[PDB]
């Protein structure tokens, strides 16, 4: 009975997907799609194709019976073939898709956009089983894409899509049948697809980009979801498409994101952040565009928002706005963090606590990004170069709680070159810097500040009176340190002594020589490193002073001089 | 890859489920259910508003922004005059595919029903699939058009009732 | 850096486990509710009022809890009373009150000096008492005390203790004389002598655990008591418990050098006497010196107890032993024998770290300082498999002890075989270097085996950066010694460098200054090296300049005074020669000249620096 | 101020982490990969929150917690110590390794607590874990090394505190350190040499651990050891591709005054470290035996005769068999480096030196048979590593 083939295959579909006794749904799955009705032929389809498995006269009959279906018109015929097809698709077996193909190809002929459109979606699971069925079938959508009806357009397309994805060559044959078939659709979705598709083809073919993308674009001008805002756009930029002759498709893409990008929402946002820095990367102009866009996305909570603001912030910047920006970003991070680190608040308005939020790692990018402000160009500019000193310092305080590394080290590189410039802005530096050594902050994970940090004393003990202070600090501190530092100490105060010689005339002053005794004393602790090769290059150095000091005996002036005298001769002995 | 697509009325009762591979399958009608009451705690501008859901978020509050992700589940939601729609899809498939997908289905649906009821579109269960499946298919959704949509589900009617014990 | 480390601990630490102390008193078990109370408030009251109390009984409970209260600072609590309170009560004549009474003062005083001034005075009355079980724990809290005003008591009372011939009380008595002997040296002294010691002569393990934590104190200066002392306390430990063993040698290492009999009229008639060796003078007889800790069965018998303790299957006992077993001594100390064998034994026993290296250490040290006594353990420390990085390199330490002309080839056969053949991480290697490098030291004959086993491994290996720099310390070493074998060693080196224009930098740092170093021994020809390297340096990474120059710059010296009046230049003057007019201006400067200009072109400062005043004084004789 | 105490195991893994109210969070680590080198660290931050690490684990346990202030490292030491023992009693003492620690890391958190406050019958059940180091040259194992593991324990059952005394004897090995347990006295004088005074714990209690170095001893005694401390196994090449045969006795015949071994577990490690377990397929053919169990673990590459108790006095489980090294696959080259067979003996009353005990009883101005009654079972254990054959 036709009723009861209808309820069967409800409740047969049920047991079919258990992986059950399909004996007994078969037989009237089968005499099912064998019934002309077009309805029995459509639940019929979707339960045989779960049911087919194994049983040969089942799935014989199936296909057997699915022909004689599409074979005669049918005059409802439209949704007898349209599931039919889809049905067939999901049995396989090389007879069935044998007979399948042949009669989607009658199918096609068709005429109702109905059935137009599922004989083609059918013929994209089929294909994706059998090939030789397209092979029969191909010349028949040829016939169908010149169909009138914008549905039967829109399906022939898909089809064509996923076949593209398995056989592009014959579906490079269709794509100018393609064209002419979006030209005529008025459709928004059917607009969106007409484009993923042709993306698809595009890998392979562009000659069909090229004549697809003006059809697109004049039909996301005429739609507004928004919708074909976001795919045109993902579209525009996949086939790579765009190799700028599709720039003005990108561009109305990229005007219908940036609108959107404003919206205040991590849904859109993301999705067009991602899109416009990818587009970008591919068209500068777009991103002078969309400045602002990024400038607002610094302060958006979105995480992969943030990082991919960051790297547009990178590439753009002025001047006042880089000294300002630095300062925000202090004070963001140290209140953006946390949220999903972790947690878990719900996002809204009133958690006055605010969920609040940043990733583990985008700290550490945080202070790189102060130190590369620094450095691009010259922020010869940071007018105020005090500032940058004490941000310096300040974000290698923070750090000191994330460490990597790293964020240590670069902050302290270009602490140095700062320091090496401007005179001025010595004092608060060297103030600092002498504190930060003694302060265990720094020999907390920093090795790298302390082997800048000396250097910068040696360089800069002349701003300082008490020269011997500090360098009384730099000797106790010396046996605190790890084996880099200890190698900078110890080469660094000896590039200093250099110095204070210079500038000691003050009388030369005694204790200058002094403190070279003091800091002979020292390099001969670190002469105890555990590497001989450490060892040794320490207690180069502590030799190296003992000698200074009877060169300020002989001389005031002629020290530098002196120094070079005698220290070489000890380095070698020792060598030797 | 959609693995399921769910159909629920205004008043969150489901109907319709398609599942492309094997997923639970009792639990299927269940996390149906319970994926309703989110729905209606959400709002109607944000209708359907996809929700996204860690797992232990189907009836869960450790999380304060309690939704339902059907586990590893993106659940997309879309809400149109009367009925909802949810798709399930996988983190493969792209999310605008899903969300055209979806809002085709629905434009399709209204014109594909005069008046929907939450009756009819039980009864014509398969009906429903079809359409949903002939846009998903090749990977195509191959007719996108509102107004051809429309002509496909009766289509599929016709030939479903001329087969209807096969199908009712 | 800190969060992840303290949340994996703090995750579990909350829910760990059944919330604390709210489940500590919700489910305590029968007495699961005195963590509520006690826990909120046990209370002082419940402690005073029971020191009110006359009886030595109530006070004792009283005393139990009362020592949590002080605990807590809570602050406002006088806790002079408790502690006065107390401290009357310590008077009474039970044991178990003193005890508790005792735990207390120790917490005031942890705090508070002038209480911990009080305390000590209650110790002493009950201490001038004849009973011997209070007397004791009395003077034990005297000495938790950190302080110094605690002696006028502690001591006329140790005093009294002493002179009690019980051992609970000569266990005390030396907590006391000591936490209170570091403070008091002019009242003090007389008595708090003839005491310390009948004591130290006790048996319970909480009386000598306790004089020695004692004596350690006291004597820091009045020390001469303390010696007829620290006798018995380091027999003691042979017969003892794992913790009074660590404390006597955390003491025997502070002791000594507080005393160390100052040199006063120092006996040195004492035993085959090095430092004289006091026994107290106020004690009888044979007089026994000042130097005594140096010489004293008490230094020694430090030593010789350090050693069961190692015998004693506890690694911390091991340990500690073994770093004072090598500080104090006087090598006189190492030649034990009993370090080695036991040594030996408990490396290969312990699977403890702080050990293995310590044993393994002792096993080099030990042999420096005695060979002999590891020969029939050479096979043995063929290493062990199971040992880490620090051990296989200890390993090679010791074959450089047990090396003698004729039996070095038996010897070097198994270390070259140890580069090769072990599986040698990568630290061993580094050190491998550093001992060849004695060894050497000892055969002229037999060096070159050992050089060129190290120089092969560079020459051809463009060793890990690690190693490079070691291996270039080392060969810095042995050339120190064997220059005759030296002058290959250079050669060798440099041809590697000059090869190797790509070079590592830290290796083309080594390598040079070995080079400035050796040239002194024949610095006529350490100019065919720096030769190369100019031409090449050009083309070098910084560090690596400035080492080139430093050792450049040596290489000058050493023979400009020996150039110098040499190189006082093309002068020929110093073609000529007395002793040291290496060829010198000339062939070292042909090759300075380059370094300067090449350092000049790296980065460092110090690299230049030097550079730059090597060749100014270098040019300028 | 806040303490907080960790037990870490070998490769400093945290294991246990105690708080103490309110709220709370290089040379020798850099080795600490080597079992026992953690004390001194500083974690260290600027906050007084110093910690020093005095790094003692007793048992495979690392426990490392740091103070809040001040408190000195080597005093941290004592109070570390105090707490690894306090633990294994609460556990029962028998053994807190990382897995138990793990388990019971809340017991051990009470405990720190707990400490941190502290303000008839007679059985001596002498348990010897034997480890020795044989090295095969010349037809005989000769004992390189080795190091016999004896505690003592003692189980008893009285009602008071009565005293024990336990007479030991020199199986003529100069005895030598008997170490004694915390509740157990040795005066020089009053309890002769070679013999000990028990105290009562209610607990098991370790009387006297005894380390002995079989070399010289085993050579001073003149033991080949025949009953035990030399078991012989001659390892027969003559193979095959794939056989061989090794004869292991060990013979029961000085052990016969012993009661047996609670357990013999002998593994012997075939290496398969460079042999690729698959190239070592072997096989034990025979194994001698009268009162044990042998079964192979082929696969990993080791043997394990485990001999039970049961053997009493001297019978002799006699140890010999076939090593057949069968392979799966040809690319064994029969090559199997044969390497360390530790055998770890243990001697539940024997004496781990030859520390024999006659008799024992209570000893205060009594009698014998003043009524005081001698039990069975003390239990002792004694572990060290392992014996080990080499060939």
């Amino acid at each position: 009975d036709l009723n009861s083939k209808t309820n069967a295959v409800l409740k047969l579909t049920y047991l079919e997907m258990y992986g059950f006794d399909m004996a007994w749904c078969n037989f009237h799955i089968l005499e099912v799609m064998s019934s002309n009705k077009l309805q029995q032929k459509r639940v019929g389809y979707l339960a045989a194709s779960q049911s087919f498995y194994k049983d040969s006269d089942i799935l014989m009959l199936a296909t057997n019976l699915l022909k004689k279906d599409l074979k005669y018109d049918g005059n409802n015929d439209v949704v007898k073939v349209g599931i039919a097809l889809s049905g067939l698709s999901t049995i396989i077996t090389p007879s069935l898709a044998r007979d399948i193909a042949d009669d989607l190809f009658t199918m096609l002929n068709s005429t109702r956009p109905y059935i137009r459109k599922k004989a083609i979606t059918a013929l994209f699971k089929v294909f994706l089983q059998y090939p030789e069925a397209l092979r029969d079938n191909f010349d028949k959508f040829v016939s169908k894409l010149d169909d009138d009806d914008i549905s039967v357009v829109s399906a022939a397309v898909s089809v064509i899509c996923e076949l593209s994805k398995k056989n592009p060559q014959p579906f490079i044959q269709l794509s100018p049948l393609l064209y002419e078939i979006l030209v005529t659709i008025d459709n928004n979705w059917i607009i969106i697809r007409l484009l993923k598709l042709f993306t698809n083809l595009s890998q392979v073919e562009p000659k069909l980009r090229a004549k697809l993308l003006p059809k697109i674009l004049e039909l996301m001008e005429s739609t507004v979801a928004t919708s074909v805002i976001y795919e045109s756009v993902n579209c525009i930029v996949k086939g790579n498409m765009l190799e700028e002759d599709d720039f003005e498709t990108a561009m109305a893409c990229l005007e219908r994101l940036h609108t959107f990008c404003d919206s205040q929402d991590p849904n859109l946002r993301y999705i067009s952040c991602i899109l416009f820095y990818k587009i970008g990367k591919i068209n500068t102009d777009f991103i002078s565009r969309f400045d602002q866009l990024i400038i607002r996305l610094l302060s958006d909570v979105d995480v992969s928002i943030r990082s991919k603001a960051i790297e547009l912030v990178e590439g753009i910047v002025d001047e006042d706005n880089l000294k300002a920006i630095v300062q925000t970003l202090m004070k963001q991070f140290v209140d953006e963090d946390v949220v999903i680190l972790q947690t878990g608040s719900i996002v809204y308005e009133k958690s006055k606590r605010i969920p609040i939020i940043i990733p583990e790692n985008y700290k550490i990018k945080m202070v790189n990004v102060i130190i590369s402000i620094c450095s691009a160009d010259n922020y010869s500019s940071v007018n105020d170069f005090e500032w940058y000193n004490a941000v310096i310092m300040d974000l290698a305080m923070l750090c000191q709680d994330i460490s990597d590394k790293s964020l240590g080290s670069k902050i302290g590189e270009q602490f140095r070159n700062l320091m090496i410039k401007v005179p001025s802005m010595r004092e608060v530096t060297i103030a600092n810097i002498i504190k930060l050594i003694s302060n265990d902050n720094i020999n907390k994970q920093l090795p790298t500040v302390l082997r800048e940090c000396i250097w910068c004393l040696g360089e800069f003990s002349t701003l300082v009176e008490n020269g011997n202070d500090l360098i009384k600090i730099m000797t106790e501190n010396i046996s605190y340190y790890s084996h880099s530092v200890q190698e900078v100490l110890i080469l660094a105060l000896v590039k200093v002594f250099s110095n204070w010689c210079n500038n000691f005339q003050e009388d030369k002053r005694f204790e200058i020589k002094m403190v070279l005794k003091e800091l002979i004393e020292f390099f001969e602790n670190l002469s105890y490193s555990s590497t001989f090769e450490v060892q040794e290059r320490s207690v180069e150095v502590l030799e190296f002073l003992r000698l200074s000091l009877e060169a300020l005996e002989e001389d005031t002036e002629g020290l530098p001089m002196l120094l070079s005298e005698v220290l070489p001769s000890f380095f070698n002995a020792y060598e030797l | 890859m959609i693995h399921a697509v769910l159909i629920f009325n205004k008043k969150c009762q489901p109907r319709l489920v398609k599942f492309y591979t094997p997923v639970d399958l009792p639990k299927q009608k269940l996390l149906l259910e319970q994926v309703y009451e989110l729905i209606s705690q959400r709002n109607s501008d944000f209708q359907s508003s996809f929700l996204v859901t860690p797992p232990s978020l189907l009836l869960s509050n450790e999380n304060n922004n309690d939704e339902v992700n059907n586990e590893d589940i993106q659940i997309i939601y879309k809400n149109y005059a009367t009925l909802y729609f949810t798709f399930i899809v996988d983190d493969q498939e792209s999310e605008l595919a899903i969300l055209d997908l979806i809002q085709t289905f629905v434009e399709s649906l209204d014109r594909c029903f005069t008046e929907v009821n939450e009756l009819d579109l039980i009864f014509n269960w398969q009906t429903l699939e079809s359409v949903l499946e002939e846009i998903v298919q090749g990977g195509m959704v191959i007719e996108t058009n509102v107004n051809r949509i429309v002509a496909s589900v009766d289509e599929l009617n016709k030939a479903a009732e001329s087969t209807d014990s096969k199908i009712g | 850096m800190v969060d992840s480390i303290h949340r994996i601990a703090s995750a579990l630490d909350t829910a760990k486990v059944i919330t604390r102390e709210a489940a500590a008193v919700a489910t305590s078990k029968l007495g699961e509710s005195s963590y509520t109370y006690y826990s909120q408030n046990i209370n002082p009251q419940q402690l005073v009022t029971l020191l009110n109390s006359r009886n030595s009984r109530e006070v004792r409970d009283a005393m139990k809890r009362i020592i949590s209260i002080m605990a807590s600072d809570d602050d406002s609590i006088d806790v002079q009373l408790y502690f006065a309170d107390v401290v009357k009560n310590i008077t009474t004549n039970d044991t178990k009150v003193k005890r508790l009474i005792h735990l207390y003062l120790l917490r005031f005083a942890e705090n508070d000096p002038n209480l911990t001034l009080l305390s000590i005075n209650s110790l002493q009355k009950s201490l001038s008492d004849s009973n011997s079980e209070l007397r004791c724990f009395a003077l034990s809290a005297l000495s938790d005390m950190k302080m110094s005003s605690l002696a006028p008591i502690i001591l006329h009372t140790v005093k009294k203790l002493v002179t009690d011939p019980s051992a609970m009380v000569r266990g005390e008595v030396a907590l006391a004389i000591i936490k209170l002997y570091r403070a008091g040296k002019n009242d003090y002294h007389e008595e708090l002598l003839d005491i310390l010691k009948e004591l130290m002569a006790d048996t319970d393990p909480k009386v000598i655990s306790c004089a020695v934590l004692a004596y350690k104190e006291c004597y820091a200066d009045h020390l001469e008591l303390l010696h007829g002392h620290f006798r018995r306390y380091c027999r003691i430990i042979k017969q003892l418990d794992s913790w009074s063993q660590s404390y006597l040698i955390e003491l025997l290492i502070k002791y000594c050098k507080q005393y160390l009999p100052k040199p006063t009229v120092v006996d040195k008639s004492s035993e085959g006497s090095p430092r004289s060796c006091p026994l107290p003078d106020k004690y009888n007889e044979i007089e026994y010196p000042s130097y005594e800790v140096v010489n004293d069965p008490d230094l020694d018998l430090f030593l010789q107890s350090l050693n069961c303790l190692i015998y004693s299957s506890n690694p911390t006992v091991i340990l500690s032993c073994c770093n004072a077993l090598y500080q104090l001594a006087s090598p006189l100390q190492m030649k034990n024998t009993k370090f080695i064998e036991a040594l030996v034994r408990t490396v290969t026993m312990t699977e403890n770290q702080g050990n293995k290296e310590m044993l393994l250490q002792a096993i080099h040290f030990l042999s420096i300082l005695d060979q002999t006594l590891f020969l029939p353990y050479t096979k043995k420390f063929y290493v062990f498999p199971k040992d880490p990085i620090v051990a296989s390199i200890w390993k090679i330490q010791i074959l450089s002890t047990l090396i003698n002309e004729s039996n070095v080839k038996e010897i070097f056969k198994e270390l070259k075989y140890y580069v090769a053949s072990a599986h040698f991480p990568e630290n061993v290697v580094i050190m491998a270097v550093k001992s060849l490098s004695r060894c050497g030291q000892l055969s002229t004959s037999w060096e070159s085996h050992v050089m060129k086993w190290l120089i092969d491994h560079m020459e051809s290996h463009n060793l890990s950066a690690s190693v490079l720099d070691a291996y270039v310390n080392v060969i810095r070493m042995l050339v120190q010694k064997n220059p005759t074998k030296h002058l290959r060693i250079i050669f060798k080196l440099a041809d590697l460098l000059t090869v190797q224009t790509s070079l590592a930098d830290n290796a083309r740092a080594g390598i040079v200054w070995l080079f400035g170093e050796i040239a002194s021994i024949e610095f006529k020809i350490c100019p065919d090296v720096l030769r190369r390297l100019i031409q090449n340096f050009s083309n070098e990474g910084p560090e690596t300049r400035c080492q080139i120059l430093v050792l450049s710059a040596k290489l000058l010296s050493y023979d400009i005074d020996n150039f110098k009046q040499a190189q006082v230049t093309g002068s020929e003057e110093n073609n000529q020669n007395p002793p040291y007019y290496d060829f010198s201006g000339s062939r070292i400067s042909q090759m300075y000249n380059a370094v300067l200009y090449l350092a000049k072109y790296d980065d460092e400062f110090d690299i230049r620096d030097r550079a730059r005043m090597i060749s100014s004084l270098f040019d300028s004789g | 101020m806040y303490l907080s105490f960790y037990i870490t195991d070998t490769k400093n893994k945290l294991i246990f982490q105690y708080l103490l109210g309110a709220t709370a969070p290089p040379q020798l680590l850099e080795d600490s990969s080597s079992d026992d080198y953690l004390d001194h660290s500083m974690v260290g931050r600027d906050l007084e929150v110093y910690k020093y690490f005095s790094v003692i684990n007793k048992l495979n346990y690392w426990c490392l917690a740091s103070t809040s202030k001040s408190k000195g490292p080597l005093d941290c030491f004592t109070f570390l110590e105090t707490i690894d023992r306090i633990l294994l009693e609460y556990f029962d003492k028998d053994k807190l390794s990382i897995k138990k620690i793990v388990n019971n890391y809340d017991r051990i958190s009470l405990i720190f607590n707990c400490c941190v406050e502290a303000g008839n019958e007679l059985y001596v059940d002498l348990l010897e874990t034997f480890h020795v180091v044989f090295e095969k040259k010349k037809s005989h194992l000769r004992l390189l090394t080795g190091s016999i593991h004896g505690i003592v324990d003692v189980r008893s059952y009285l009602n008071d505190n009565p005293l024990v005394a336990v007479k030991l004897n020199t199986m003529g090995n100069d005895i030598g350190i008997p170490s004694l347990h915390d509740c157990v006295e040795i005066n020089d004088g009053v309890f002769s040499p070679s013999n000990i005074t028990f105290i009562p714990p209610d607990g098991k209690f370790r009387l006297l651990e005894y380390s002995v170095d079989l070399s010289s001893q085993v050579k001073q005694s003149g033991v080949r050891m025949n009953s035990i401390g030399l078991m012989s196994l001659h390892f027969q090449n003559g193979l095959g591709k794939d056989s061989d045969e090794f004869e292991l006795s060990l013979n029961i015949e000085n052990f016969k005054k012993v009661s047996q071994v609670d357990d013999l577990k002998i593994d012997l490690q075939f290496n398969v470290e460079n042999a690729d377990p698959n190239e070592i397929a072997y096989k034990i053919k025979i194994l001698r035996n009268t009162h044990g169990r042998f079964e192979n673990s082929i696969i990993m590459g080791q043997g394990q005769w485990i001999f039970d108790k049961s053997t009493a006095t001297g019978t002799v489980p006699v140890l010999r068999g076939c090593i057949e090294y069968e392979n799966t696959g040809p690319n064994f080259t029969k090559k199997v480096d044969l390497q360390t067979v530790s055998l770890e003996y243990s001697y539940i009353g024997q004496s781990a030196s030859g520390i024999y005990v006659e008799a024992i009883d209570i000893v205060s101005g009594l009698t014998i048979g003043k009524n005081t009654k001698l039990y069975k079972g003390a239990k002792y254990k004694t572990q060290t590593g392992n014996f080990q054959v080499r060939l």
